[PDB]
């Protein structure tokens, strides 16, 4: 009863904006279909960004290296913004070596095997002198959404040398997105919507692509309304009493007061236990000899007691 | 004289913007952030920036 | 006696020494966060009259025994970020350092 969009007339006004059109739609569904993929492209694209820099002679982000006119901060936040593309790898390794005079562009970046460079003219640092050299190493990922450098802690897992500068990662390709309805040219029917969405991305990612990656991400959300229906731990302790080094006399007491485990029988107040019959006042000190070598105090309180 | 040696080190860290950090403009108002809320929650124009 | 500066501070794990130079000063660039350490300070302590159990803990671990007591610059709990600059001074006469 309702017609399917589809996707029809996609044009791109540069290398970068592009406008897409989805023609057949309903009275209704234009907004929603408009503000809800809107929102899955803003929200969450996958993309490629610059993760590491590692630069021959410096020590921190807070350092100058001679020769060039930016400080290590400002080469950090250009590279930030690169754009790069990549296939069939998540943690491809980017050289750059320059030396001589004037801006080095990313055009001057070594040619990976599979690399794609979507804008070579974005400079990111200037040599002001004819014997200064810049040699760097760019480690670049694939991710979802914003990660502060600051709040990754699992890249330190293995321990970084000093030099490694990390920069935070934006990984997400859509700068800007808007939506639109119209009035159909279609005159069988009463009338019609279409669809019209203009984006702006950085290059890294085809219009096209991007928009049946949102309807999918749609689609799978949906899958769940599809069909709704539904309508004592340390080591120390669970470890058996045999292995205190308890004397003979105690063994057959212990058996007999159904303590098989450790743990049961720290629980005992001193209070209590000494009822027992032939405990020994002697011996019950051995008790709590071993016992506290092993750094248990008696009288603790446990909440649950497990059978094993 | 009872000083043999002295060493000083400097650290330097980056603070960045948080809810509690109060920000006003030049003209008195001020006020502390409440929230800082992701990109397609913020309203947007007709040309769709927010 | 003199409060001497080195990079080897008794009764601290190696990984405390991790980024401690040849001197006893972090490297500069090393991130540091929570109580490492920055400078290893020792200040000597006052003892003469040689126990026996004196004599055998000297035997058994390093001449000092670790009688020096440690009085090492740390950072205080919730300043982080990375050194910057370290600025050592000498005295005319004493041996300058190697930094």
């Amino acid at each position: 009863e309702f017609l399917k969009p589809r996707l029809v007339d996609i044009e791109q006004v540069s290398s970068t904006h592009a406008k897409v059109t989805l023609e057949p739609l309903e009275r209704g569904f234009g907004h929603t279909l408009g503000n809800a993929l809107r929102r899955i492209l803003l929200s969450s694209m996958p993309g490629c960004a610059v993760t590491e820099v590692e630069i021959d002679g410096v020590l921190h982000e807070y350092s100058t290296k001679e020769g060039v006119q930016e400080d290590i901060l400002e080469i950090l936040l250009n590279l930030k913004g690169l754009a790069v593309r990549v296939q069939g790898k998540d943690e491809v390794i980017l050289t750059l070596n320059k030396s001589g005079i004037g801006p080095v562009t990313a055009a001057d970046i070594t040619h990976d095997g599979d690399v794609e460079i979507v804008k070579p003219q974005h400079v990111i640092c200037h040599l002001t002198d004819e014997n200064a050299s810049i040699s760097m190493r760019i480690k670049v990922q694939r991710g979802r959404g914003y990660v502060p450098a600051s709040t990754r802690i699992h890249s330190e897992e293995d321990e970084r040398p000093i030099g490694r500068l990390l920069v935070d990662a934006c990984y997400s390709p859509v700068e800007r997105i808007a939506y639109n309805v119209e009035a159909a040219r279609v005159e069988q029917r009463t009338d019609l919507d279409k669809l019209v969405i203009e984006m702006e991305t950085n290059g890294t990612i085809d219009p096209e692509e991007a928009i049946r990656r949102a309807a999918t991400i749609l689609a799978e959300q949906l899958e769940a309304f599809v069909d709704l229906r539904d309508v004592e731990f340390d080591p120390i302790l669970l470890r058996p009493v045999d292995d205190l080094e308890l004397t003979v006399r105690s063994a057959n007491c212990l058996k007999a007061e159904a303590i098989h485990y450790i743990g049961d029988l720290v629980q005992r107040t001193e209070v209590e236990l000494l009822k027992t019959p032939n405990l020994g006042k002697k011996s019950l000190t051995e008790i709590k000899d071993v016992l506290a070598s092993r750094g248990l105090s008696l009288g603790m309180r446990l909440e649950n007691w497990p059978p094993a | 004289p009872g000083v043999l040696k002295i060493v000083k080190v400097y650290l330097a860290v980056k603070r960045r913007i948080q809810p509690g950090d109060k920000m006003a403009g030049r003209h008195g108002n001020k006020g502390v952030i409440s929230k800082i809320n992701p990109i397609e929650d913020m309203p947007y124009d007709e040309n769709g920036t927010p | 006696g003199p409060e001497e500066i080195t990079a080897d501070i008794p009764n601290v794990g190696e990984a405390a020494l991790s980024k401690l130079d040849e001197s006893g000063i972090v490297y500069i660039g090393a991130e540091v966060t929570g109580g490492d350490i920055l400078v290893g300070k020792v200040t000597p302590k006052g003892e003469t009259q040689l126990t026996p159990e004196e004599k055998l803990l000297r035997a058994i671990f390093g001449e000092k025994a670790s009688d020096v007591k440690d009085s090492s610059l740390r950072v205080p709990n919730g300043v982080s970020g990375t050194v910057i600059d370290v600025q050592v001074f000498t005295r005319d006469g004493v041996e300058k350092d190697k930094r």
